[PDB]
RNA sequence: AGUCCCUCCCGCUCGGGAGGGAGGCACUCUGGGGGGACUGCCGGCGAUAAGCCGGAGGAAGGGGCGGGCGACGGUAGGUCAGUAUGCCCCGAAACCCCCGGGCUACACGCGCGCUACAAUGGGCGGGACAAUGGGUGCCGACCCCGAAAGGGGGAGGUAAUCCCCUAAACCCGCCCUCAGUUCGGAUCGCGGGCUGCAACUCGCCCGCGUGAAGCUGGAAUCCCUAGUACCCGCGCGUCAUCAUCGCGC
């Protein structure tokens, strides 16, 4: 029933919430005075953009595999609307990604493999994959396709 | 040296420039510090325009 | 009103565009219903369909032979 | 409850607009400034106007006279190191006006290059003339 | 038993895999009902739905697919579904009415894409700029 | 959107998923032969037919509907007094959006009576097609306007683009939302009502066509 | 052994399967095995310019066009297979290179 | 891909999934050699000819689709300011260098384009899949310091190996609703960086402020026949640095 299964944003929304309580994950310092990059043009309007950020950073790499911080600053980005002229894409800021990984490593999800990126730990798979069961253990009810498999 | 940034020296004081046909005097008050030295000498005169003649619209070509 | 007559022959295209063409059909139904006639007509047409006209007599004018 | 106008640091606002729209009405103050000192005094950001008693935005001007004092950060203010005092200040409707002013009135004393432009009217920053800018008359 | 299944659609490779089963049917890891594209998700069930559910109750089936955009791969796992349905009965009334749905479900697909010209280059072969009298 | 629909699942071999084309009725016997009436769920062909001659007599006809509103509108010949160039926040190639919106008016249609929309689409593109209209003709060097007769298949695609054309002209700037400025269209067309748009176009072609017979 | 790997690399296509084959044939001609050789992306450079010297006129654009074709093949080594692979003499406008792994 | 071990999760597991390693090149791929359509078979004219009509069969149909190649002569059109080149000129100069200013001036006429005049939307945030080319003066995987610009260490690579590279229109939830506005973002004020022998005239980026013309556009004319026209991004030339351009994708 592994997270192959089931469609992104809902089990995205799903762990946002019950992110709320590991004590290593909070919003740092510099939390509502920013916006997240170089791509916004506004600020963030909801008021869990945190959790939100955290969580699907989440998901990314447990179907990833080995990965870094130059790439994730490069799923993030959005094409910017620089005045006048033309389109353009970009990446986007990191000191979020950062003190992301930083206090999901200190929660015990994930580890860092040396000069090859980062991986997810057992916890991680676990932690995933309940959440995933659960959130199919109730959509099954209105659509009886999900049985099957 | 057109592209000198003046000082604590020079504050008051009085030195030339170089503007494509000349020397010019600039004098040195205070705010000045920060600003560069050719700032001050301008390069191209200014323009007050004739009159329009020959071609300038399609009819007279 | 809503008379259909059926096409029977393409006969050849007039205007000074490219646009009518010439078509001898057949009315199928009413007070004539079986005088075949001569008439031109927008569109593409194949020979074979179903056309509505609205006057049953207008007896389109003649072509430079077709050629 | 409702009132429908709210008076806050002279001009006032509409009470059926969101809380973090409407302050755009005073003269130095936009949207991602505003946000900011609506997360700083602790009042949703979304709330129609039309519900505002009077301490609260007290401590909005309160605020308002200065960000940095509370958390508001040094590179967004509306004059980080003030060529005069070089201490953060954001200002507003009353004072910006004469802050553009008087650095004209820089350049306007010693009669430096940038100022001719503002004095003959023309573009400042380096473009061209000589296809566009078209002010006048034939 | 097992049998392989390719075909092509305007560089969109699809490698089809059947065999014996359930009933279930995934791609690239996506079980097939989960496609936010509905225009696609229908491109794909046809041949899915006019084999009958019956013999829609007897099959595992998997397919990876590659290159081109989320409309180009649709139509290249259907080529894919199709011409693995042809071999797994492979009986002839199944290839009959996958042909009076449609064509190309089997015939394969001749339509590719096109070069550039020396003029706007940017466009197309035959988008030039616009003439200048005056 | 509730996800009892989001996700979707079909066993019926119909259009969308939601209505099918048996028991409908066209009355006007010179457009019988040309409305495809077979099932073809799916509606999009990408082109395999506009290649050879009276090659897209053959398309199921809400498909030749759904193309048919890709459009900025008319970009040079005007409607409705203005122009409506709109570009680059048009809908050209972006036949999602087309598909999308096509469902929803239909799903309005059916609610305000509760028919097959398509055979209201039936009554519709029944009422706006024309049955004669003008030209020039040569005639020893001499040309003028003249009145001729129009053919079945050209009756059909300017009864359409009327149609698209005046439900793409009461959005203009407008509170309506396209979805039901659609509507508003196909129901008056049926209704042969005056304040209608694709009435209007008959009405005012064939009323300039007797004038000059 | 040790997977000593040649190389081959060259613009006229038809003068290098010539040696192709013959290292094909030698390997072959010795009792020892050799790997087929190994097509690679063949390789091109793409360079236009303008075709007028001046500015008047249209502008009207050339294509000049150069493809680089790779190959590659393993051998083993045996030594009487070393010193045939050392009298080859190659045509002048091929490159061969050997290295081991 | 089908077989085999090892290892890790799930409804606790009967089944599902996923990472390595060893074996196979079956399948995509890369590319040399090969076969593959000829108006060929019939249907109809046209002489019965050369032909065009037609319909089958078929991956393809009647130049199979797209490009290279441009006859004689002109065009006193163009370029001696890419190299060559007759004559006349300057010859201590009209030669060769350096430090500075200029081609970047500004009531206005016109050409080619970009951003728009909001609902076929704007803004938040989640969720999806691409292709041609390039790399040692350069490309740069990965880690920590900054809010962002960037700086700091730098593993691995001279190439189907490592790197440039997890595009965008697209989909789904929330706020905005006929408004010169949450449309449009000129224009100007500050402040932090980059490359550079040298950034004021005269290079480039980013943070905060202010918030201009603009409500679809007269007489005219332009571009397009199928993977074409429209719409949305990318890679090269340029190059120490800046792409609203050509050129391919
Ligand atoms: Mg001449
Ligand atoms: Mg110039
Ligand atoms: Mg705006
Ligand atoms: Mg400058």
């Amino acid at each position: 029933a592994t997270v192959y299964d089931v469609p992104g944003d809902l089990l995205v929304e799903r762990v946002a919430q019950r992110l709320k309580e590991i004590p290593e994950i909070k919003p740092p310092e510099w939390a509502p005075f920013v916006k997240t990059g170089r791509h916004k043009e506004r600020l963030p309007e909801q008021e869990d953009w945190w959790y939100y950020r955290v969580a699907s950073i989440l998901r990314r790499v447990y179907l990833d595999g080995p990965v870094g911080i130059e790439r994730l600053r490069t799923y993030y980005g959005g094409r910017k609307n620089r005045g006048h002229a033309p389109e353009r894409f970009y990446k986007a800021g990191g000191s979020i990604i950062r003190k992301a990984l930083q206090q999901l490593e200190a929660a015990g999800f994930v580890e860092k493999v040396p000069g090859k990126g980062r991986v997810i730990t057992p916890k991680g798979r676990s932690f995933l994959d309940k959440i995933a069961t659960e959130l199919k253990k109730e959509l099954e009810e209105i659509i009886p396709e999900l049985k099957k498999y | 040296c057109r592209d000198m940034i003046v000082l604590p020296e020079m504050v008051g004081l009085t030195i030339y420039v170089h503007n494509g046909k000349e020397f010019v005097p600039v004098e040195i008050k205070p705010e000045m510090i920060g600003h560069y030295l050719g700032e001050f000498a301008p390069t191209r005169k200014r323009v007050q325009h004739g009159a329009p003649g020959i071609g300038a619209t399609r009819s007279s070509m | 009103e809503g008379y259909p007559a059926e096409v029977i022959e393409i006969i050849g295209r007039t205007g000074t565009t490219g646009d009518v063409t010439q078509v001898k059909v057949r009315i199928l139904e009413g007070r004539d219903k079986g005088r075949v006639i001569r008439r031109n007509v927008r569109g593409p047409v194949r020979v074979g369909d179903i056309l509505i006209l609205r006057e049953t007599e207008r007896e389109a004018r003649e072509i430079k032979s077709r050629r | 409850d409702f009132r429908h106008i709210v008076r806050v640091a002279g001009v006032d606002l509409d009470g059926n607009k969101q809380l973090r729209w409407a302050l755009t009405a005073i003269k130095g103050v936009g949207i991602n400034f505003a946000t900011m000192v609506c997360r700083v005094a602790g009042l949703d950001p979304f709330m129609k106007a039309g519900y505002l008693t009077d301490e609260q935005v007290k401590k909005i001007e309160e605020i308002l006279q200065d960000p940095v004092a509370h958390g508001i950060p040094r590179w967004a203010v509306n004059r980080p190191k003030d060529y005069e005092t070089g201490r953060d200040l954001h200002l507003i409707t009353a004072k910006l006006d004469m802050a553009i002013r008087e650095d004209i009135m820089r350049l306007r004393r010693i009669r430096a290059y940038r100022g001719i432009r503002h004095e003959l009217g023309l573009p400042v920053r380096g473009q061209r003339t000589r296809s566009n800018f078209r002010r006048g008359q034939t | 038993r097992i049998i392989q299944t390719t075909g092509k659609r305007k560089t969109a490779i699809a490698r089809a895999v059947i065999r014996e089963g359930k009933g279930r049917v995934r791609i690239n890891g996506k079980p097939v009902e989960l496609v936010e594209p509905e225009i696609a998700r229908f491109t794909i069930l046809e041949p899915l739905i006019l084999a009958g559910e019956e013999i829609w109750n007897s099959v595992d089936i998997d397919v990876k697919v590659q290159g081109g955009g989320f409309m180009g791969q649709a139509e290249a796992a259907r080529i894919a579904i199709a011409r693995a349905l042809v071999e797994w009965t492979g009986d002839m009334n199944l290839k009959e009415k996958f042909i009076k749905y449609d064509r190309t479900m089997l015939v394969g697909d001749p339509r590719r894409t096109e070069p550039h010209k020396p003029n706007r280059s940017t466009k197309g072969p035959r988008a030039k700029r616009q003439k200048s009298y005056r | 959107k509730p996800l009892s629909e989001r996700f979707f699942i079909p066993h019926e071999i119909k259009v969308m998923g939601r209505w099918s084309t048996e028991d409908v009725e066209v009355r006007d016997p010179s457009l019988k032969p040309y409305i495809n009436l077979e099932p073809r769920l799916l509606p999009h062909t990408h082109g395999r037919h506009a290649k050879k001659h009276f090659g897209k007599a053959n398309v199921h006809i809400v498909e030749r509907l759904i193309n048919k509103i890709m459009r900025s509108g008319g970009s040079h010949y005007k409607v409705a007094g203005h122009f409506m160039r709109r570009e680059h926040r048009s809908l050209n190639s972006k036949k999602v959006k087309a598909y999308e919106v096509v469902k929803e008016a239909f799903k309005i249609i059916e609610k305000r009576t509760g028919k097959n929309p398509i055979q209201v689409l039936v009554w519709a593109i029944e009422n706006a097609a024309p049955r004669e209209d003008t030209t020039s003709v040569m005639f020893g060097g001499i040309r003028y306007h003249v009145a001729v007769d129009i053919s079945p298949m050209r009756r059909l695609d300017v009864a359409l683009r009327n149609i698209a054309l005046g439900a793409s002209a009461k959005c203009y700037r407008t509170k309506m939302s396209f979805a039901e400025a659609l509507a508003e269209e196909i129901i008056l067309a049926a209704n042969k009502d005056p304040k209608s748009y694709a009435y209007s176009k008959k009405l005012e072609i064939e009323r300039i066509a007797e004038s000059s017979r | 052994m040790q997977k000593a790997r040649i190389k081959l690399a060259s613009t006229n296509v038809r003068s290098l399967e010539e040696v192709a084959n013959q290292i094909k044939q030698i390997a072959e001609r010795t009792g020892v095995r050799m790997s087929g050789p190994i097509p690679l992306p063949t390789k091109r450079i793409r360079i236009v310019t303008r075709k007028s010297p001046d500015g008047e006129g249209s502008a009207t654009f050339d294509r000049w066009e150069l493809r680089i074709h790779k190959r590659l093949i393993d051998i083993e080594a045996d030594e009487r297979a070393m010193r045939q692979i050392m009298r080859i003499r190659v045509p002048e406008d091929v490159t061969i290179e050997i290295e081991l792994i």
